[PDB]
């Protein structure tokens, strides 16, 4: 009796009227309050614990940041990797990052996942063009291909890597693209030569140019100070006035 | 049956078959539940969808505290400007809340003295190590630690608790490798 | 372990000039002795002197440069190329990007002097 | 109620985490004739291959596309086009947002003031060899311009061919104005 | 081998009748001998492929 | 004196490459012990690492001398399943070792530079 030649025009079907929609207004920076008082918490541990390394610590919207220097950068590791409370197992992660007005321009970003307690944590060192880092495949072997990476793109050394070369660049590209100085469009192209019948490697000429369009950018300041969500425990205390 | 099928062929929305062939596909199929997959003409994309009537009454959506026109000031609901800082600490700052506390647990001294102790921190000095084997077991065991002396553990925003599901309730069976985690 | 390719060496940053005058002479040898191979793999239309020659040039180039930290860059560099010489990941064109010279005179006019460039808006 | 050092109840494993064992020869509920014979005659592969003649007698779905096309939505994005207001005069009032939020730059204009005093485009072009089709364009600009068609048979022997310009838009959007009016009716107000 | 065997079958399919119940038992104990050298075969596992690159089953043992 | 961390052959828990542990109590107690002993003798009494450490494989090591029961060890100590706990031991027990060597509780060695650690927050810069 029943079949799809008899089945249910659902597009009939009466549908849900709503007259208001009701949705509150709120921050979502609250809901991450008690998980910042406990980074704080976790990161003020971590300096007492290893004060030879650990310059300073930031801390932003459950995502904790610890800073130190290339000569921390193993040991801090194998804390991180072996330490009961930190079983930080997992690489997520290494990036470099360009700040020409420092004089180490070069910054260098761990980010780590811990399965076990189901947090990430990262960790941050320096560098120069010419001042390298050790390379953490010692305990890692998936940093491997991310340092490779972060050599090709931004000129970085990673000390004790096995097979430290270029990955994503032609193979006979001189330069490290990711730098402030390199430009967009680099400095060469490619073309077919009908008399050596070759690809051969030219200087760059554009048909049309580029244009940059952040001339516009705006004379207002656009987002003015934020707001303070550093926990009490951690504001340095004021002094009763007398 | 559980939550989750199975589910017979008169309500799936596909093109099947009609009479004695019906009952040949019936017999001769593994699962005679299964569906051909054809969509059926006159409901699938009908009304084609630049000939909708619902375009004509459609109105932008809204949500009602957001479009009152009176109590509405936009500086309560902008949370773009309310950003929260990143905050930095070098160990000279969390020296200082060693050696002195913070706001909730004060052990300051009051006026222009407890303003050069701050002082004598802001500047190299006393040290992180000095401060830290000045520190009695109420600050360390309460400030740094827990109360019960262990550190503590990195901590998790929203927590998940694993359950397991076997047997009926499961994707696959026992057998199978794989299981079910809720 | 993801295990190092063939010719590779592991970086590492010498801390005097005295050892690093040896690796780069021992990479040098290296180059020379696989200067054929480098004619052979990669269809090559002139000598193994020749590239011995822009070899010699390529580490003169950079012979007068007395900062040890980037000593260690461009020998670590130039490693990096001798493996990706040797075994055959460059092609014909990412190689005789190093031989410029050896393709044919690029037309006539090759200025030299002021008045040529000023006729061509290049001064 | 309970105490943790370096863990959590959630970092607890699950209460039956721990895998049974594994199963033997022995404790074994099937008698070896039985999966002997499965062995032996290719059960599941028969039963893969009845699966598959199955779909030996149902209908196929393909169509064929110069006589029957697939379906198109007013929301598509193709060729590109500008318009015309019903009077005869052209949209455009070179406002270059569409040159501005174009995430290739494909467009490129220049403008000045026409003799009867308004404001209006001389140059407007499309790299079509640029353009990745987004749809920025036909939303940002404020008076309806600039569309993208549903068309997408505009296939050409040469690269020449897509460098699109005014013109060439112009005469697009007479061409195509009756499938932009359908598509815009029924578009617009989601837009 | 194999091949030799099996065209050497060839004779007693086509003359099967004439060696009633003689080269019957005959062939027998031909294939029962064949049959050992490719037990011989199997048992060794000659046309099984080997691996070198062994996933380790030591354990972890450490000295305290 | 030796100790079994992991079988890595036998029966398989629901992990790979872990297998089933025969008698781990004693090897985690073991474990414990020998990392009491490298942190009273190596370490300072007054660094936080040690203090910590020692609460923790105190209060670990008192879970397993009370208990006899594997799953009920697992619900108290929240670190995963016992094969992963005696995992757990040994490798803290080799960061104690290597902590020795260096000097985690000492001042720092090198201090930032001022420009260093700036992103983009001082209201006077762009
Ligand atoms: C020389 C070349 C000549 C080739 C042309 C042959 C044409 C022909 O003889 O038509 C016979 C004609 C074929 O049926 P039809 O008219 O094309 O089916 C249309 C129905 O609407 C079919 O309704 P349906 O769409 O729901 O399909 C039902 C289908 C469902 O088929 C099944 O599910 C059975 C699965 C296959 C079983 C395989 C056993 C072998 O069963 C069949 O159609 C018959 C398959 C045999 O009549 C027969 O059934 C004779 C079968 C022999
Ligand atoms: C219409 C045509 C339909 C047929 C199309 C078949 C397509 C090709 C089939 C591919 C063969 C399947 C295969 O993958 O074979 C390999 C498989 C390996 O299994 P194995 O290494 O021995 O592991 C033992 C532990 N289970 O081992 C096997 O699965 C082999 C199974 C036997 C192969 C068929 C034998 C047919 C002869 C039947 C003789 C029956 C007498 C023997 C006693 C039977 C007792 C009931
Ligand atoms: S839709 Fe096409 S033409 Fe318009 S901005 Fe995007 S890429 Fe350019
Ligand atoms: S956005 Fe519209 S009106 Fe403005 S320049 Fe582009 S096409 Fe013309």
């Amino acid at each position: 009796a029943p079949s799809w030649e008899n089945i249910k025009d659902i597009r009939l079907d009466p549908k849900v009227h709503v007259d208001e929609v009701y949705e509150p207004i709120v921050n979502p920076a609250d809901r991450y309050l008690q998980h910042v008082s406990d980074l704080h918490q976790y990161a003020k541990y971590i300096m007492a614990a290893l004060p030879k390394y650990i310059q300073g610590f930031s801390v932003w919207k459950d995502e904790l940041t610890l800073h130190v220097a290339p000569s921390a950068v193993i040991p801090v590791t194998t804390f991180l990797r072996d330490n009961t409370s930190t079983q930080y197992k997992s690489i997520i992660d290494i990036t470099a990052v360009d700040y020409p007005s420092r004089e180490n321009r070069f910054e260098v970003v761990y980010n780590f996942l811990s399965v076990r307690h189901n947090s990430r944590i990262r960790l941050k060192t320096y560098a120069t063009e010419v001042t390298p880092v050790p390379s953490i495949t010692c305990l890692y072997e998936g940093a491997n291909w991310f340092e490779r990476e972060a050599y090709d793109m931004y000129g970085v050394f990673f000390e004790g890597h096995p097979d430290l070369r270029r990955i994503m660049t032609d193979y006979g590209f001189e330069g490290h693209p990711l730098r402030k100085d390199f430009p967009l469009t680099g400095y060469t192209e490619v073309r077919w030569d009908e008399e050596k019948r070759r690809v051969v490697y030219e200087p760059l000429e554009l048909t049309q140019a580029f244009r940059n369009f952040s001339a516009g950018s705006t004379a207002w300041e656009p987002v003015g100070p934020g707001r303070d969500d550093r926990p009490d425990s951690f504001k340095l205390p004021t002094p009763k006035p007398e | 049956m559980l939550p989750g099928g199975p589910v017979p062929v008169f309500k799936k929305y596909t093109v099947g078959s009609k009479g004695i062939w019906e009952k040949l596909r019936v017999l001769l199929a593994i699962a005679p539940n299964r569906s051909t997959g054809n969509p059926i003409v006159p409901l699938y994309r009908v009304p084609t969808p630049g000939s909708r009537p619902e375009a004509n009454v459609y109105q932008d959506p809204s949500s009602y505290p957001t479009n009152d026109i009176a109590e509405n000031p936009y500086w309560k609901r902008d949370h773009r400007r309310a950003y929260p800082q990143t905050a930095f600490f070098d160990q000279k700052t969390v020296t200082g809340l060693l050696e002195l506390g913070s706001e909730a647990t004060p052990r300051i001294a009051d006026g222009e003295a407890g303003t050069k102790a701050l002082a004598n921190i802001a500047n190299g000095g006393v040290s992180f190590t000095q401060a830290l084997g000045k520190s009695s077991k109420d600050v360390i065991y309460g400030e740094v630690l827990t109360v019960n002396g262990l550190p503590p553990v990195a901590p998790t925003l929203a927590p998940k608790q694993w359950k397991i599901i076997e047997g009926e309730a499961a994707i696959y069976p026992k057998g199978y490798p794989c299981r079910t985690f809720h | 372990a993801i295990i190092a390719t063939a010719f590779a060496e592991t970086v590492k940053f010498s801390g005097s000039k005295q050892e690093l005058q040896k690796r780069t002479l021992a990479l040098y040898r290296q180059f020379l002795r696989g200067a054929p191979t480098f004619a052979d793999l990669y269809e090559v239309q002139f000598s193994i002197p020749t590239i011995r020659t822009k070899i010699r040039q390529e580490f003169e180039r950079h012979r007068f440069v007395d900062d040890l930290s980037i000593q260690n860059v461009l020998y670590a560099k130039g490693h990096m190329e001798y493996q990706e010489c040797i075994n055959f990941w460059k092609q014909q064109a990412q190689f005789l990007k190093y031989f410029p010279e050896e393709d044919d005179i690029q037309g006539r006019h090759q200025p030299s002097n002021f008045v040529d460039k000023f006729l061509k808006n290049r001064a | 109620i309970n105490i943790y050092a370096g863990g959590s109840a959630a970092a607890a494993p699950p209460a039956g985490f721990r895998i049974h064992r594994p199963a033997t020869w022995e404790e074994s509920e099937e008698g070896a004739l039985s999966k002997a014979t499965k062995y032996f005659l290719l059960a599941e592969m028969f039963r893969g291959l009845y699966v598959v003649l199955e779909q030996f007698f149902r209908a196929p779905y393909t169509i064929y596309y110069p006589f029957e096309k697939g379906p198109v939505s007013p929301r598509f994005r193709g060729e590109h086009a500008l318009r015309r207001y019903p009077s005869g005069e052209e949209r455009c009032i070179a406002c270059k947002l569409c040159e501005a939020i174009c995430p290739a730059l494909a467009i490129t204009i220049d403008a000045e003031e026409r003799i009867d005093g308004s404001r209006r485009t001389t140059k407007y072009d499309i790299d079509m060899t640029k353009c990745i089709y987004c749809g920025y364009c036909q939303e940002s600009c404020p008076v309806d311009a600039i569309v993208e068609t549903p068309n997408v048979e505009y296939a050409t022997e040469t690269r020449e061919e897509l460098l699109y310009n005014k013109e060439k838009l112009l005469a697009n959007g007479d061409k195509w104005e009756l499938e932009l009016q359908y598509a815009l009716d029924a578009d617009a107000p989601y837009r | 081998p194999f091949d030799l065997e099996i065209s050497t079958l060839l004779p007693y399919v086509m003359s099967i009748y004439l060696v009633s119940n003689y080269g019957f038992t005959i062939v027998l104990l031909f294939l029962l001998i064949l049959i050992i050298g490719f037990v011989y075969e199997i048992n060794t596992n000659a046309l099984k492929i080997n691996k070198h690159n062994k996933p380790n089953t030591d354990s972890l043992i450490y000295k305290l | 004196q030796s100790v079994l961390v992991q079988m890595r052959e036998g029966t398989p828990i629901g992990l790979t490459g872990i297998y089933q542990h025969p008698n781990p109590r004693p090897a985690l107690i073991a474990l414990y012990e020998a990392t009491l002993k490298e942190l009273q003798d190596k370490h300072p009494k007054d660094s936080v690492y040690r203090q910590s450490i020692e609460n923790l494989t105190a209060h670990r090591k008192q879970i397993v001398e009370d208990n006899e029961v594997s799953e009920v060890i697992e619900n108290k100590i929240g670190a995963g399943l016992i094969e992963e706990v005696v995992i757990q031991a040994h490798e803290e027990l080799e960061l104690a070792k290597k902590m020795s060597e260096w000097k985690p509780w000492e001042e720092l060695e090198e201090k930032p530079l001022e420009d260093q650690w700036v992103y983009f927050n001082k209201k006077g810069v762009e």
